[PDB]
Parts: structure tokens; sequence; C-alpha cells
């Protein structure tokens, strides 16, 4: 049926930039796919009992597997072969046989993205305590209902760097093994049903990126030992229902990327502007009131996303800061806007739309990075412009 | 067969015959067809109604015992210009490849080197009176004394020998007519000195020759017509400096290699259009860049290269920045000068963001961007949408 032309002209780029072939709805792998030996990647989508033959050892570029719903096997100098080649994985089980017990068997593993439906029975699970025998794995993607977090995480404590949970609705609990992680960086807990910010989580040492998306957390308070997280520069805590910012975000100094958008915050604090470190501050779709003018501190800050908020007074010592160079202030509940602001030499992004203002001043003109491209407003509005201040974005 | 026309790399119709019985007439009987490639024929035997495949220029012969029609042989003598073989025997090859005079272009892939069988079979290619390439992908123990006899016409010599050794000899000196050699995987461990006695080659190719050194290049100024030193694939740690005196080259493919460091050096010759260092051990790229205004394609592909410096966009003529697979912090705005860019690669990098000065290019297009899709995401949707127009558009 599957001639080696035609898995030619099948061929693809995945989404992580290699040459992927989407074999999708098939009963088995043809032995024609191995002739094309520069490929990278292979996706089987819905192919189920799959015996992989030798001949996958003309594949020198491959580096990558990507199993959709494919109960595979595979044979021994194929394994062999793959355990000397392999890099990255990706296995998606709908059905728990879908996931192949042979997949664990290699150590070349720098990359795994455990999507799927993974059943309660966690710690039950061998084939997972099996990644133990990945000497390289540093990238654990789980997209599955991870209740209670496995051992197979406690035997891959120091060789991993990305941590990633999608746990969908479900409470993430038995602490001591995100305890055990030594030298991790990239904790990626998206949706794990998190009240609070876990003692685990607080209890890295060595974490760089901590991502607490979609998980209601409470409150930050226990902050008197993020000191210890110097290597963190981003806190991700947007989509969240967080309400308040204490002082204690002083302790970390080397925090540069804070996710605070969509949550509960009716009111910014001024103590979270004392922090002049913050490059990268987003706070967008939030509900709060007023600026403090303390944001003055906040030099470095080169994004400040306050867009689509209940915002109606803008302080003028936000516009003393000219290294802010993303700033969205869209959809706000703003009247006028501020004259100075040509002291922002370096502002690429100005986002206007949908709130209301009486006249657009001259001194819109007055900002030199800003482009029409990147100045969205209305054409409306583009019309109650000088032609000079329109040409000044307009013509490059 | 109509609709089983295809067109190859060089634009020229195409047909496959791929494990059939024998050759069907109807085929023959095509009048626009160029290439016909005959793979897996067991023993079958050309028709004359080749006289109808006026187009034909290209016989493929993979794995065919052919036999040949006098009519036919004729034709083929006086209008077939290019054949390629590979065998897996040394009797598969057919013996009327010698009788053709209208060849150029041989293929000879399949081991030549057996047992008094060791270039005696193609010792007829001394009939062989226009050949001008000859790729021998062959596992050549030794280079065959028959190419020192045809080499006088000979303009391409590419030579595989998937792991063995040449013992060169400098027996190309009486090969003086090449303007291109390709010595692809044949395990050399050093550059021979024929490469240097000759002086007419223009095109280098020494892929995956175990290269651990390269410090000879310094004769190459001696090479006047050099425009291509493809030292890719090999074991090349640094660059000597005296590639500096190389100010021909316009075209240094030294890709997947081991080199750390760029010396000032290199970056001297003016005439580098294609300077693909991708895969490699680089950690920083030398503002110097900015100098070598010819060059379109900057591959560093898959490098530790952590800043982009602004020289890097001094050069207006980059056509493909391949920046994918880096560690490439953030891009700075610099390339919004930049007009002749066509295609950027900016996923697998450590990119924040990506500014809106990369909308400014024209010719880019979201095919020509290839980006992971948040990040393409933080351009405004008015820039967004002008690079989703120039997709459309």
């Amino acid at each position: 049926e599957w001639t080696p032309d035609k898995l030619r002209q099948k061929l693809q780029t995945n989404a992580h930039n290699r040459l992927e072939l989407p074999l999708i709805m098939l009963s088995g792998l043809p032995d024609t796919v191995f002739e094309i030996t520069e490929l990278q990647s292979l996706k089987l989508e819905i192919i189920k009992n799959v015996m992989i033959p030798a001949t996958i050892a003309q594949l020198d570029n491959l580096q990558e597997l990507c199993l959709h719903q494919c109960s595979v096997k595979i044979h021994s100098a194929a394994l062999s072969f793959l355990k000397e080649n392999l890099k990255v994985l990706s296995v998606k089980f709908d059905d728990m046989r879908e996931l192949p017990p042979w997949m664990y068997g290699l150590r070349n593993l720098e990359e795994l993205y455990l999507v799927g439906s993974l059943s309660h029975d966690i710690s039950k699970n061998v084939t997972l305590e099996s990644l133990r025998d990945l000497k390289s794995l540093k990238i654990l993607s789980i997209k599955s209902n991870v209740s209670k977090i496995p051992q197979a995480v406690v035997d891959v404590s120091s060789h991993l760097q990305k941590m990633c949970v999608h746990n969908d609705g479900t409470k993430l609990v038995m602490l001591n093994n995100l305890k055990k992680m030594t030298n991790l960086t990239e904790l990626e807990l998206v949706h794990c049903d998190l009240e609070r910010i876990p003692h685990a989580v607080f209890s890295l040492l060595s974490l760089q990126e901590l991502d607490l998306k979609e998980n209601n957390l409470k409150s930050i308070e226990e902050i008197v030992s993020f000191q210890h997280l110097r290597k963190l520069t981003v806190l991700k805590l947007w989509y969240n229902s967080i309400a308040y910012i204490p002082e204690h975000i002083k302790k970390l100094t080397s925090l540069e990327r804070l996710f605070f958008s969509h949550n509960k915050v009716e009111v910014l604090p001024s103590h979270l502007f004392l922090c002049n470190k913050i490059r990268y501050l987003d706070l967008s779709y939030n509900d709060i009131r007023f600026i403090p003018p303390e944001i003055g501190v906040l030099q470095s800050l080169q994004y400040f996303s306050i867009t689509c908020n209940k915002v109606e007074s803008l302080p003028d010592e936000l516009y003393f800061c000219k290294k802010l160079k993303t700033l969205k202030i869209g959809k706000n509940s703003l009247s006028v806007l501020s004259p100075k602001i040509g002291n922002l030499l370096f502002l690429s992004y100005l986002d206007i739309k949908g709130n209301h203002f009486e006249v657009l001043p001259p001194e819109l003109g007055d900002c030199r990075a800003l482009k029409r491209a990147g100045l969205v407003v209305e054409d409306a509005l583009f019309e109650t412009l000088p032609s000079d201040v329109r040409e000044q974005m307009k013509a490059d | 067969l109509r609709q089983r026309l295809t067109k190859n790399a060089q634009d020229k119709l195409e047909l496959h015959l791929f494990m059939l019985s024998g050759i069907p007439d109807t085929v023959f009987d095509l009048v626009e067809l160029e290439v016909l490639k005959l793979e897996l024929i067991p023993d079958v035997t050309i028709p004359p109604s080749i006289a109808q495949l006026t187009g034909l220029k290209e016989l493929w012969l993979y794995h065919t015992a052919a036999k040949i029609e006098a009519p036919a042989l004729a034709f083929l003598r006086e209008n077939l210009r290019a054949l390629h073989i590979k065998f897996t025997d040394i009797k598969e090859i057919p013996l009327w490849i010698y009788s053709l005079k209208t060849l150029e272009e041989l293929h000879l892939t399949g081991n030549l080197s057996a047992e008094n069988n060791r270039y005696i079979v193609i010792d007829g290619l001394r009939e062989l009176k226009r050949l001008k390439v000859l790729r021998l992908k062959s596992n050549l123990s030794k280079l065959p004394q028959v190419v020192t006899d045809v080499g006088v016409h000979l303009q391409k010599l590419s030579i595989n020998n998937e792991g063995t050794k040449l013992i060169v000899l400098n027996s190309l000196k009486k090969m003086v007519n090449l303007t291109e050699l390709e010595l692809i995987r044949c395990d050399l461990e050093r550059i021979p000195h024929s490469i240097f006695s000759l002086h007419n080659l223009q095109e280098i190719d020494l892929k995956d020759n175990n290269l651990k050194t390269i410090e000879e290049i310094i004769s190459f100024q001696h090479l006047h017509r050099l425009t291509c030193l493809k030292l890719w694939y090999n074991h090349i740690a640094y660059i000597p400096i005296q590639i500096g005196n190389l100010t021909n080259l316009e075209r240094l493919y030294l890709n997947r290699n081991k080199i750390e460091k760029i010396p000032t050096q290199l970056f001297y010759c003016r005439k580098l259009r294609y300077l693909d260092l991708s895969h490699n051990n680089l950690t920083f790229l030398p503002a110097d860049i900015g100098l070598l205004q010819n060059l379109q394609n900057l591959a560093v592909t898959a490098n530790r290269i952590e800043a982009l410096p602004p020289e890097l966009f001094q050069c207006r003529k980059l056509r493909a920045l391949h920046l994918g697979n880096n560690v490439l912090q953030s891009l700075p705005s610099r390339v919004g000068e930049l007009t002749n860019l066509t295609q950027i690669e900016l996923r697998g990098n450590r990119l924040e963001c990506l500014p809106v000065e990369l909308g400014e290019c024209p010719l880019l297009k979201r095919s020509g961007l290839v980006v992971e899709e948040d990040l393409f995401s933080t351009l405004p949707p008015e820039v967004k949408e002008r690079l989703w127009r120039a997709d459309k558009e």
C-alpha cells in the first residue's frame, strides 16, 4: 500500500523543529519508512499492535518519537539502537496498553512528554519507576491526573531540569517527593488543584521557574524562605485567585519574570513596587483600582501589562521609568493619557483599545520607539491625529 | 504513465520504474520523458522504440542487468548523456556502457574493487571520451590508474568509500581539468597534496574525511579559483588564521564540526556568502561579521551563542538567518533594518519574546518566520496581521 514516494511526500516538520512523519490511522508501520534515513521523528497516531523491525537502524538521524494511542512493540536490536540513539519521547495513553513498557528501557532519554490519562494507582506503576534507568532525563511533562507524586519522580531527582504536570482538577499530594528534588530548575505545576503553595514547592532549593497556573492559591506567605531560591528568576502565578501581594516578595532579589494576571487583586500594593529588580510584571485583566506612587522604584521594569484592569487613575511616577518597553493599558478605566510620555525612549508596545478617551494629544508623536503597527488604536482615533503625527509612526 | 511522470532536482521530467517484471513499451512510447529510472528490473532487453524517447537524456540503472538491441545501442550512443550504475556484483554492470560516446556523467556506485576485477572491468572507460562527472561510491582502497588515464578530460571526481582511506600518491597531477572534487566519507584524516597540486578546482568538498587538523590551507592560496570549501562533517576543532589568505571563498561550509572559536582572520574574507557554522561549539559571534557584507545565509543552528551582536545586523544582505536551536536570549530590534531576510529560524531558542521590528522585513512570511506559536503571539495583532497577511498575500 505505501510506496517510499508517498512517505517522502508525507514528510513535514513538527512543533520541535524536527523532520516528523505523521503516520495517522494505519494498521502498522510500513517497511518503506526506514528508507527515509534523514527522518528525525515519527508521529504514530492510533496505530496499535505495531512491531518495529531492526531496520530502524537505518534511521541514524532519528532522535524523537511521538506515540499517540499506539500499543507498539519493538524488536531487540531495534531496542538497543533506540537505546543508543533516541533523546525525546512523547507518549499519549488514552488506554493503559497504549503506554508501552519498552519505552523506559532506553537510557539516552532527555525529554519526555507523558500526556494521557493515568489511573489513580500511581505508586503501583513500576513502569514509571523505571525512569531511574534514564541517565539524562531533564524534561518530564505529565499531562495526566497526578494525584500523588510518584517515587519515579524521586528516582530522577537530580538529572531532571524541567518538571511539568497538568493534573486537570486533582489535588497534588505526597509532598516529600517534590521535597526530594535537588537539581530541578523548572517546576511547571499547571492546575494541580493546589489550595495554596505546597510546602514541597517551597522545599525546592534550586528552582528557577515556578508555574502554578490555574492553581487556586490563597496566599503567598512562607516567602521568608524564598531567599534560598536565589537561582529563581521566573515566578508564574497568573490565572489564579490571589487577592494580595505582601511585602515578603522582597526576599528574592533575583526575580525577573513575575506573573499575576487574571487574579483577584483589587488594589496593587506599593511594597510590590519596592522591589526594583523585577523586569517583567504581568497583571492583565486584574481588578486593580489604582497604582500607588511607589512604582517609580521599578526602573528596570520592561513589561508592565496593566491592560483590561479596573485602573482609573494612573500616577505620573510610572512614566518616570523609561525602560518600560512593552506597556499595555488597553481596555482599562482611564480618562486621559499623560502628556509626559516622551521620556520613554524604549517603548515599542502601546495598546489603548477599548478605553474611553476624549482627544488624543500630539504628545503621542513624542514616543521614539513607537510604531503604527505597535500602536494599536482604532481607525476613528487614527483619523484624529495630525498628518505629521500620523507619519511619525506610520512611515516605519 | 502520464500521471506517473514527475520532476527531479534538475527540473527534468521523470519516471521511476520500481520492481517490474520487465519494462513497458508504453513507457518507451513516451516523448516528453527526460529521466527514466530503472530500479530492480531483472534481466530486461531495451527495445529500439527508444527512438520515440527523444527527450531521454539520463538513464538511471539501479540493480538492472540490461541487454541492448543494436539500433537502440546506436541511439543511446548518439543521444544518452548521463548514466548512473548501481550494482551488487561486478558482473551486473552492462558491457555496452563503454560503447556509449555521448555520455558525460557516470555514477558508478557499488564496489569496483574485486580480485582481478579491480578496475579491470572499468578499464573500458578509456573508450569513454566526454566523461566529465565520475561519481564512485565504491569502497575504493586505492584510486584507480584508469582514472589517472581518463582525468585529462574529467571535471568532477566524487569518491565515496564509506570508510576506506585513499592512498592518493599525488596522482591527480595528470588530472588537470577538474573544477569540482567531492571526497565524501573517505576517512582521509588529513588533506592530501593532490588537491594542492591541482589548480583548476573551484568547489572542494571534504565531507566526513575525519579531518582533525586543517593546517595545510595556507597553501590553498595557490588555488586561485576555489569558491566553495565544504569542510563539513569532519573533526575540525579550530580554524587556522591562514584561511584569511583565502579571499576567493564564497561558501564556507564548516557545519557539524568541533570548532569552538572563530578567529578574526577568517572574518577578513569579504567574499563569503554562505557562512554555515551550524552544529558546532561556537559560544560567541565576533562583531567583524558586519564587515562580511556579502553574507546571505548565516546558519549558526545549534550553537552556544547567547547574544547576537548588533554588528551582525550591519550586514544587510542576510537572507536566511538560521538561529534555531541556539541559546539566544533576545533578538535585537536591528533586524528591522534587514530587507533581504526571507526565512528566519528562532524556534528552539531561549527567546523570551519576538520584537515588533521583526515585522519590518518585507519579504518575511509565516513559512519563512518559523517560530513557536506563543512566540508568534508576542507580536502585535496588527503586526501579526501583517505577517499573517504575508502568509496569505
